[PDB]
């Protein structure tokens, strides 16, 4: 679920980027909200698998 | 004492704690070497650098 | 016990470094003493752990 929230937030950044412009740091924020979203996902995958095994 | 012919059969047997689970621990990959080795490997790293 | 001695001699070097200034070779003494003190500590830990076991 943290991976869903992060991906949604990253989209806001990208969308906000195409409006304000000049800001530049909004485009980066999206980059941090996507890479971290993929990183939350791995942990969720591992936790899923490691719990069923138990 | 006296006994009737038997009303039920039995034999001695073994009862066991059938299941075990034992799911490994998370930081289990640090078990071949003991804590004492893993702690002395960081004191040697700091002292070689 | 060697480590306390070294860490003490290293302290003496840092003290002296103030009065006998322009004698940089006393800071190197300090640094070496402190590094050697750490090395004594490693052996004294290995020996301790190895012995009690």
């Amino acid at each position: 679920i943290l991976s869903v929230i992060l991906l949604f937030m990253g989209g806001l950044c990208i969308a906000a980027s195409e409006f304000y412009k000049t800001r530049h740091n909004i485009i980066l924020s999206a980059g941090i909200f996507f890479v971290s979203a993929g990183l939350s996902n791995i942990i969720g995958i591992i936790v899923y698998i490691s719990a069923n095994a138990g | 004492i006296d006994f009737s012919k038997p009303f039920m059969s039995l034999g001695i047997s073994i009862m066991i704690k059938k299941p075990q689970k034992s799911k490994p621990g998370v930081f289990s990959f640090l078990d071949p070497l003991a804590y004492e080795i893993w702690m002395c490997i960081v004191f040697a790293y700091i002292g070689v650098s």
